[PDB]
RNA sequence: AAACUGCGAAUGGCUCAUUAAAUCAGUUAUGGUUCCUUUGGUCGCUCGUACUUGGAUAACUGUGGUAAUUCU
RNA sequence: UGGUGACUCUAGAUAACCUCGGGCCGAUCGCACGCCCCCCGUGGCGGCGACGACCCAUUCGAACGUCUGCCCUAUCAACUUUCGAUGGUAGUCGCCGUGCCUACCAUGGUGACCACGGGUGACGGGGAAUCAGGGUUCGAUUCCGGAGAGGGAGCCUGAGAAACGGCUACCACAUCCAAGGAAGGCAGCAGGCGCGCAAAUU
RNA sequence: CGCUACUACCGAUUGGAUGGUUUAGUGAGGCCCUCGGAUCGGCCCCGCCGGGGUCGGCCCACGGCCCUGGCGGAGCGCUGA
């Protein structure tokens, strides 16, 4: 499972490859345009909303 | 789809004919616009040549004309009472050309009372409201009263129309095609035609 | 009464019969003004059309039709449909090889107006072309002339 | 077909263009315009086949895109523009003026005219109708619509139009004794005087015409164009005055011309 | 250049399977219809921010998916 | 007012209506640039074109109708009408006229002058071969009409298509595949297989 | 009548076959109608950043009334697609 993350304020994109079920649990059973808290990704994303 | 050609029909002698070409675009047909009574809903149809047809699906008002008085007014449509082509159209309350409907009488009553200055559609109990009293019993000068009194010579209406005005609803006939132009216009029934349709309605019951 | 035989009211569309009038003019006569027209080409309007009271939208004289095209003639053979008859047209077809002719006929279904009465089988009819009135009818009866045995 | 056609086979072209068979498979299809396809002359045919100015269709375009050709006083750059009867063609570069008039053989002729004559044309009234606000309108044979015409002008009459302003100067009534030209049929290109008119209600009318030499013929009413009042034409006529010769006397004239040549 | 917009792509070319008052030919009618385009006529005829109004989308720049497409 | 052989024509008057899936009544572009005022400005005016647009007329048409006309076959003599066959009334649908369709009605319509059915190694004409005068046979084929795009059917866009070098399914074939999917239509020009007595260059 | 061969006829019976019709029962797909509402906006209610005027106590501070550019959160409030 790859994640293509875009920051519009800077307009910078980055592709990150994630091999972990725990990090992807919070995204399952979600529809498009929904707001999620990306805390499970790691320690860098504390307070980020995706 | 729906085709209204002539080559699928039998010959005059009675023999059947084999077609020589398939269905063409210019021979098409479209499903009927079964116009009901309700809040206005009209759909436009792109037709041959790039023109438009207004497909009325729901209508509740239309302008009808009182021919004898030459008074055309916009009035709401209440119910469908008679249909010459089929009685199923009456049961489903479908608005088509030449169907007999019931319309409100208030604008015609207002025009009659403002023109001839005579009561119309009022009960014998003579209950009144000051606005109507000042409409009928206004203070006019000699010249204006002379015109109104002369108009009162021709102020006479048949008993059938008077009874319909007492009931509050008039019988009218639709002269436009709602499924083609999107509006339901017509005229108020009166004379021998009114008697004919009253007899038909009574015999239907 | 006799005219009103359908579920719908039978009226001449171009005549307004609800014009209100004084009580003195109502007593005189309830005589509707008749609508009729001259069809042209030298044909005269039958007096039964002008003075009649029938309603026929396909009548050449009191209806909404236009006569343009070919003017043909025939003999009345059948009168069994409502306001339309069947006439027969006879002719000779030439065969080049034998320098001779053969007898042929055609049948036409034409519209007959109520203004024409006392029309019998075997009398001559002059018809004119109009727009298609039905699946098989394209002509309207314009003149009727009786047979040679008329007394 | 599923729509309008855009080509024209060379053998199916009108025979008064006098195209040859072996040049190509196609012929210039006239554009839509004032005149009918079968009763017009395309600009390319007149510009390369009649006048020999151009050799190919490319040179006709090169001439037209320099805005040298004017038709009825207006510059036309289309090479297939339909030019028809009683039209004026002006070339200011060479200072030449032409008027499209049928010859006695039923073909458009190269007829040069004075620059003074090139300021007007004759038109045949095709329709008279009253429009909105009760304004009369007159429609001619070349699709011109003119408002407020003279009340005495009816159909089948002739009007003189000044090409600069496009307004009627005078008119000729359709009466016996006037001068007319035939614009269609077997007598196309003939000139004569109207003798009588036969009226057929519901059908076509027939008009009888007699020429200067006394030969009589007949046409339909739609094929007659009134040129002048009485015996005097209002336009200049081509080399032949409209008198059609028989084959015997054409042969006699040709032999006489050959004998006197040399 | 690319891309948005406009137009054309219903013409042309091929074949003769179907089809026997059907197609087709001559002759008439549309006063019973539609008509891109060309040509001409109308386009202050209505009595009720304007010194120019609004939000987006390509081409472009960057991040990608699929064995595979004029996919996105 | 004006016109036709003929209007329920065109034009005029009056009372209203005027669809949010909404008729018009210009928020567009180029080239030359100048005349005027108590003026230097909110400066006012002006010439040729290009594009667009409601509605008439015209041009190119298209689509429905009228009359006459086609090869063999009776070992095909009655056919059509339940599911429209013939006509009438009112509607629906259609760009319009009409059993085109619907409802209610009448019993009609065609046929030894060959209806109805069947066959055709039948697209129809302009034409071709042979021919004293009559006639017999041919016309797939460059021009004019029609039809079709493997067989049916249904549509989007558009002024115009029931379009196939457009789309969507079913029927018959058939291409790539990592088996999850994706893509098809030479009766256009060449060319290939098959078929056959029988027909050319990628 | 006895030899030698061919074509055309009947007719135990059922196969390889296709083609064309229809009775009934299902029926893809488009189109029309009645619903449906993933999602995307605009208008109101607050808050803090910013520019034009004016009003008030007034002296380079801060509020009132309107507008105006952005940003964050509510209301199953309203409306349009
Ligand atoms: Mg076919
Ligand atoms: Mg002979
Ligand atoms: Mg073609
Ligand atoms: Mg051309
Ligand atoms: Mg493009
Ligand atoms: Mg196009
Ligand atoms: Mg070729
Ligand atoms: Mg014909
Ligand atoms: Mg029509
Ligand atoms: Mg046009
Ligand atoms: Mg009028
Ligand atoms: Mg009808
Ligand atoms: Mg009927
Ligand atoms: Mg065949
Ligand atoms: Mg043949
Ligand atoms: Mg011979
Ligand atoms: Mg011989
Ligand atoms: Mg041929
Ligand atoms: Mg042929
Ligand atoms: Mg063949
Ligand atoms: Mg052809
Ligand atoms: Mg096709
Ligand atoms: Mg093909
Ligand atoms: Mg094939
Ligand atoms: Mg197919
Ligand atoms: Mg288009
Ligand atoms: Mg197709
Ligand atoms: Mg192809
Ligand atoms: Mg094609
Ligand atoms: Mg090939
Ligand atoms: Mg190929
Ligand atoms: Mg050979
Ligand atoms: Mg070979
Ligand atoms: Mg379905």
């Amino acid at each position: 499972m790859k994640l293509n993350i875009s920051f519009p304020a800077t307009g910078c994109q980055k592709l990150i490859e994630v091999d972990d079920e725990r990090k992807l649990r919070t995204f399952y059973e979600k529809r498009m345009a929904t707001e999620v808290a990306a805390d499970a990704l790691g320690e860098e994303w504390k307070g980020y909303v995706v | 789809g729906i085709s209204r050609d002539n080559w699928h029909k039998r010959r005059k002698t009675g023999g059947k004919r084999k077609p020589y070409h398939k269905k063409r675009k210019y021979e098409l047909g479209r499903p009927a616009a079964n116009t009901k009574i309700g809040p206005r809903r009209i759909h436009t149809v792109r037709v041959r040549g790039g023109n438009k047809k207004y497909r009325a699906l729901r209508l509740d008002v239309g302008n009808f004309s009182w021919g004898s008085e030459c008074c055309t007014r916009k009035t709401r449509i209440i119910d469908v009472v008679y249909n010459a082509s089929n009685n199923e159209l009456v049961r489903t309350k479908t608005l088509v050309k030449n169907c007999i409907v019931l319309i409100d009488s208030t604008p015609y009553r207002q025009w009659y009372e403002s023109h001839y200055a005579l009561p119309l559609g009022r009960k014998k109990g003579a209950k009144l409201t000051p606005e109507e009293e000042e409409i009928l019993n206004k203070k006019r000068s000699k010249k204006i009263q002379k015109k109104y009194d002369e108009r009162k010579k021709n102020a006479k209406i048949s008993s059938l129309l008077e009874e319909q005005f007492q009931q509050g609803k008039l019988l009218a006939c639709i002269a436009s095609r709602p499924g083609q132009c999107g509006r339901a216009d017509g005229y108020v029934l009166e004379g021998k035609e009114l008697e004919f349709y009253l007899r038909k309605i009574k015999a239907r019951k | 009464a006799d005219i009103q035989t359908e579920r719908a009211y039978q009226k001449q569309p171009t005549i307004f019969q609800n014009k209100k009038r004084v009580l003195l003019g109502e007593t005189g006569k309830e005589k509707l003004p008749r609508y009729y027209k001259n069809i042209g080409l030298g044909f005269k309007t039958p007096k039964e059309a002008i003075e009649g009271t029938y309603i026929d939208k396909k009548c050449p004289f009191t209806g909404n039709v236009s006569i343009r095209g070919r003017i043909l003639s025939g003999v009345v053979t059948k009168m069994k449909m409502q306001r339309t008859i069947v006439i027969r047209r006879d002719y000779l077809h030439y065969i080049r090889k034998y320098n001779r002719f053969e007898k042929r006929h055609k049948n036409m279904s034409v519209h007959l107006s109520p203004c024409f009465r006392d029309v019998q089988i075997g009398d001559i009819v002059t018809v004119g072309e109009c727009r298609p009135l039905s699946k098989t009818v394209r002509f309207n009866v314009l003149k009727v002339t009786k047979a040679a045995g008329t007394k | 077909a599923r729509g309008p056609k855009k080509h024209l086979k060379r053998v199916a072209a009108p025979k008064h263009w006098m195209l040859d068979k072996l040049t190509g498979v196609f012929a210039p299809r006239p554009s839509t315009g004032p005149h009918k396809l079968r009763e017009c002359l395309p600009l390319i045919i007149f510009l390369r086949n009649r006048l020999k100015y151009a050799l190919t269709g490319d040179e006709v375009k090169k001439i037209c895109m320099q805005r040298f050709i004017k038709i009825d006083g207006k510059v036309r750059t289309d090479i297939t523009y339909p030019a028809g009867f009683m039209d004026v063609i002006s070339i200011d570069k060479t200072g030449e003026n032409f008027r499209l008039i049928y010859d006695t053989k039923g073909r458009f002729a190269v007829h040069r005219i004075t620059p003074e004559e090139a300021k007007y044309k004759l038109c045949k009234v095709r329709k008279i109708f009253v429009g909105t606000k009760g304004i009369p309108h007159l429609v001619t044979h070349d699709a011109r619509t003119i408002r407020y015409p003279d009340p005495l002008i009816k159909v089948n009459d002739t009007i003189q139009i000044d090409l600069e302003t496009g307004k009627i100067t005078d008119f000729i009534k359709f009466d016996t004794g006037n001068l007319c030209m035939v614009t269609g049929g077997a007598n196309l290109g003939r000139i004569g005087v109207i003798t009588n008119r036969e009226r057929h209600p519901g059908s076509f009318d027939v008009v009888h015409v007699k020429d200067a030499n006394g030969n009589s013929f007949a046409t339909r009413l739609s094929n007659i164009f009134v040129i002048g009042k009485g015996n005097k034409p209002w336009i200049s006529l081509p080399r032949g005055k409209g008198i059609r010769l028989t084959i015997a006397e054409e042969r006699d004239k040709r032999l006489a011309a050959k004998q006197s040549s040399g």
